[PDB]
């Protein structure tokens, strides 16, 4: 007959509380700015065409990387048994990507990577030659 | 120097060779050459008959596997699965893929400090013997993990 | 600025008997001036009821200066002027 | 023996092992078995656990915490509170004619479509587990709502923790 | 005095005030040891010392 | 003294609520932080509804507030 | 937050009675509480500061999408081989921003938003 | 026998909120990058293709930082291809840095074209074994 | 800070849970959900047969539920009633409305700390029982009160 | 203390890795140089993420950073 | 206050009512500050209507 309420956990901490109370407004701001950006510009194309899937891309990978692109892409090409190609010249300021995913396709990881690159580097794959090429953009 | 670590925490070579000898007397093979190390495990103690579903008693085995794994330092861990020819190629490849996915997911759930985990299976493509008498009782139906100790 | 008649602490670590006057050093341990050293002297009382220390020459580290604020001693944890020693 | 994976969805014979280890008395084993399968002891066990059962009127309801019963941000299920799951199916075996409704609820933060899809997936996997326990699909309705009707408040951390939930309703006839 | 809150002051009167996107208010005014607000339709006192 | 008494006891204090969250799933009536909802209906302090007491050291017992209003009631009489 | 742990306790007047020992203990406890509050205050102010900077940057991005702020404009000047007979630089590029971003006054160039 | 919980699991009400907030901001920035990244189809790409003749299959370790005309002249002499230009040289030449340890000549030419960009390009004709360096206008 | 009360005035959680348990043993429905509480009373213990006249001894129970409601802080309470169908629809609608008016007026005379008291009456529009042989002796002849414990 | 226990003992310190190497064929756990890869994730000191502490002593009790920031937790007060 | 208050008849309210065409039943989350022409042109394009000004 003793009363209770279900959701009970370990006791929390006030700094985490204040972190949550900041992060909710940060996430809300991100949500509305992403919505207004999606409205204010209609997309037309996706990197599915530039990076088409093929065989031996089904080997899954879970990652936590926080460095430059090139070592990570070298490990990817080593696991993928595909030839490596680099175009353009490396800039002075390095390009650093933090990725924390869970067991996705290699093609989707690569599409995430080029989306992270944006307008600095681009990714192409030639399955006719079993190669993967990255290119630094012409800039300044 | 007291403000610096004398040794990396959670590391003791006597315990390393102790659990290495325990795994050797258990039967799971541990291969060490140069610095790249391989662990070969039979699948019969891990799964049921041709199924991508674990056994309850294998959780302590996975626990001590992760205890061995958190001991070292790494960058990438590769796990691959192998089976026997049963019905087709596709079913067996999917079975090995599911087993590799499950063991990689549980290992990431465990606290290994890897940066990259690669998971895949092959089925019955590269047998380690021509002794094709057994199916899930054959020693070629297996799972192998591979990595390299860094620095 | 140190106010006219406030409190500070020091540590005495080099002993002397009250026979021949000379320089004696203490080190201020807390407050505004840190690492400071103070040399001074003592006086001879005709009566054996107490003993006090004449501290005059102060040095503050950091800046190579020597001010001469003069101050005396009190017995710690009794807040009296006596010296803890033998009079027999 | 027994299997912590739900005893492979098999109907557990709890009485025979208890009366065997008690006769190793028969009468005290029988009264212990009826004490174990007695509904009020099951309700007190569910009160010892973090799951809320309410009976009022012709409707009976169950409230299940998503955090303590699932892995985070996933329709996969926690594999620890399976004694709670076994007691859930043991209690729900008593009423084989009521129509069953299950619903999911989440808090106020995230994409609206993400909240709706997450709650729908949680309700669907819960009713899938209930269907696998033996009850046919004609008595089952799963709905996943987001922040439509809040049982608590989101401006307090503890209330927002209380907010996400699993609701089970069933009538009498 | 500069006060950031979400409530609405009643007693002293402020020279300027600002409204956020979330309805939180900021007030710039003269100093005071006390404030009066309405929280949820209920009046309440507030005390600030060390002016 | 006993906030979650005859209960599971104290779990923690939520400063989002400013309240003692008990081991049982209910908030206690006790506050912890000063940033909580205390309904204030009576207070203290001299020179109220002013700028506070003017901080000069008047030689006479007559006192004034920072707004200029004379709080002769708070001041001693003569 | 910075962290220099002090491990140098010095006593001005030692407690002799249990009453003065007790008031010393509770005033030490109250000072402990006060230091806790000050740490929370500093943390909260820094939280507000970094949230302010993040909100300012994301509001700049959102207002640029709202077409109220000019983008920055930066020119480039490239030169080939240069230097004396002792020093050479193969290709040098000098990058210089000439037009800082600013808000506009003509209201007609402001595309609003919609949603579904 | 024992299945352990995740070690650094979000077991706290604040931590799960922080985690889903992280998921939200990551998803928002992901779709921002998706809607903002601009690409071209791999049929409309204006890059030099690979003629894959046998003379291009030689390998080299080449480090260079300077002009392009003498560079491709040396490459054509190494490939036993005739070489010519088409256009007029600008006042400031286009300087291309190359650093490779092992590469073949066709993709060497492809990255040369990629570094050249809009101001010039290269055509290679394997019917009569020639290359030309075409300027812009 | 000693002037600041540690707990809110006139409250003790042990007293609250004790009188709540006593009232649940007395036989009235008490429900807690999140921070929302709702109380249901059978009307046969409160009124006469289909009439808005009050039993004189029931004001002790009214004082008890007033003392229980004194321990909480709130703004809005919903007071409604349900009944059986006797002759019409309007009869029980007016009867439930008037009984809600009576109990709300006495509660407003007593120490309510809220700001809004809502009075509605519907009668026999939402039955909650398959059993329908009783009239006022049916459990559907009832009153109920819902609120949220705010902050 | 004991690094190469249950082994052949410590053979030598290889400074290219900065680590000990035991008398078996494997790398050890302990290190010998400070130019190695240790995962230092806890620090002390004040005026961090700034120009460092100010080397010139302050007449008052406050402490400034070389950036110009004030380290309040490194500053003492009453 | 009752006698000194003024009001307007609900029949003679000079507010444009809802024509309830089916293109007008959509939902939006819109914040805007400033002039009127871009707002009415954008909501016209959202409504897939023609536009005019007098």
């Amino acid at each position: 007959m003793k009363f209770k309420k279900p959701p009970i956990n370990n006791p929390s901490d006030d700094a985490t509380i204040k972190l949550a109370e900041a992060a909710v407004s940060v996430s809300d701001s991100m949500l509305e700015m992403a919505k207004v950006e999606k409205v204010i510009t209609p997309p037309s194309k996706d990197n599915t065409l530039t990076i088409p899937n093929a065989y031996n891309l089904q080997a899954r990978a879970s990652v936590d990387w926080s460095g430059p692109i090139e070592e990570l892409t070298a490990r990817i090409a080593k696991a993928a048994h595909f030839r490596f190609r680099v175009l353009g010249k490396s800039p002075s300021v390095p390009v650093l990507i933090s990725i924390s995913t869970k067991d996705e396709s290699l093609a989707e990881i690569l599409r995430d990577i080029d989306y992270q690159a944006g307008k600095k580097a681009s990714i192409h794959v030639y399955p006719n030659s079993q190669v993967v090429e990255l290119r630094y953009a012409k800039i300044y | 120097v007291p403000k610096l670590p004398c040794r990396v925490d959670g590391a003791c070579d006597a315990t390393i060779i102790k659990m290495m000898t325990d795994l050797n007397k258990k039967g799971i093979k541990v291969a060490s050459v140069g610095q790249n190390y391989l662990i070969s495990i039979p699948a019969s103690a891990l799964f049921a008959d041709q199924s991508p579903r674990l056994n309850w008693a294998s959780y302590s085995l996975l626990n001590e596997i992760a205890a061995f794994l958190k001991q070292f330092r790494k960058i990438a861990i590769t796990v691959t699965s192998y089976s026997s020819k049963y019905v087709s190629v596709k079913r067996e490849r999917a079975l090995t893929l599911a087993r590799s996915r499950v063991v990689s997911e549980y290992l990431w759930s465990q606290g290994v400090d890897s940066r990259i985990i690669f998971t895949q299976g092959l089925g019955s493509d590269k047998p380690i013997t021509s002794y094709t008498l057994g199916g899930d009782r054959s020693p070629n139906a297996r799972v192998e993990i591979t990595f390299r100790r860094a620095v | 600025i140190i106010k006219t008649g406030d409190i500070m602490f020091a540590v005495l670590d080099t002993s002397v008997n009250s026979d021949e006057p000379g320089p004696i050093l203490a080190t201020i341990v807390t407050g505004k001036l840190k690492g400071s050293k103070l040399i001074g002297s003592f006086n001879l009382p005709s009566n054996a009821d107490k003993m006090v220390i004449t501290f005059n020459t102060m040095s503050i580290p950091g800046a190579e200066k020597t001010i001469s604020i003069s101050a005396y001693a009190i017995d710690p944890n009794t807040a009296r002027t006596a010296l803890a020693s033998r009079t027999n | 023996c027994f299997h912590p994976p739900y005893n492979n969805f098999q109907p557990d014979r709890r009485a025979v092992k208890r009366v065997g280890v008690d006769t190793g008395g028969g009468t005290v084993g029988l009264v212990a078995s009826i004490y174990r399968d007695s509904k009020r002891k099951i309700i007190r066990d569910l009160q010892k656990q973090d799951i809320q059962y309410v009976e009022y009127g012709d409707t009976r309801t169950l409230i299940i915490p998503t955090d303590k019963y699932f892995m985070f941000s996933s329709p996969r299920l926690n594999e620890i509170c399976y004694p709670g799951l076994n007691n859930v199916i043991r209690l729900l075996n008593f009423y084989p004619q009521s129509t069953i409704y299950v619903a999911g609820f989440t808090d106020n933060v995230g994409s609206r479509s993400h909240k709706r899809k997450l709650s729908q997936a949680q309700a669907e996997t819960m009713m899938t587990f209930l269907w696998a326990n033996g009850i046919a699909a004609k008595r089952l309705k799963a709905e996943g709502y987001g922040d439509k009707n809040a049982i608590s408040d989101n401006a307090i951390i503890h209330g927002s923790a209380q907010n996400r939930r699993i609701e089970i309703q069933w009538f009498t006839s | 005095m500069y006060v950031r809150t979400n409530l609405t002051i009643l007693s002293p009167g402020w020279l300027a005030s600002m409204t956020s996107a979330d309805g939180t208010h900021a007030y710039e005014m003269q100093k005071s040891p006390v404030l009066l607000v309405s929280w949820h339709g209920k009046v309440m006192q507030l005390k600030v010392e060390g002016l | 003294d006993g906030c979650c008494s005859k209960m599971g006891g104290i779990n923690y204090c939520d400063s989002s609520a400013g309240r003692l969250v008990c081991n049982n799933g209910f908030y206690s009536t006790c506050y912890c932080t000063r940033h909580a909802v205390m309904d204030l209906q009576f207070l203290m302090g001299c020179c109220l509804w002013h700028g506070g007491v003017y901080p000069q050291l008047n030689s006479s017992g007559l006192v004034v507030c920072n707004d200029g209003y004379v709080s002769e009631e708070c001041s001693l009489q003569k | 937050m910075d962290y220099v742990k002090p491990e140098a306790p010095n006593v001005t007047l030692l407690p002799k009675t249990k009453a003065e020992k007790e008031i010393w203990c509770i005033y030490t406890e109250r000072g402990w509480k006060n230091g806790i509050d000050q740490a929370n205050t500093i943390l909260e102010e820094n939280i507000a500061r970094i949230k302010e900077d993040f909100g300012g940057m994301i509001l700049y991005r959102k207002l640029l999408a709202m077409n109220m702020v000019s983008p920055p404009y930066v020119s480039h000047t490239d030169l080939g081989v240069t230097g004396d007979g002792s020093e050479i630089h193969i290709d040098d590029r000098v990058l210089r921003i000439t037009a800082l971003p600013e808000l506009n006054v003509n209201s007609a160039e402001w595309r609003a938003a919609v949603a579904k």
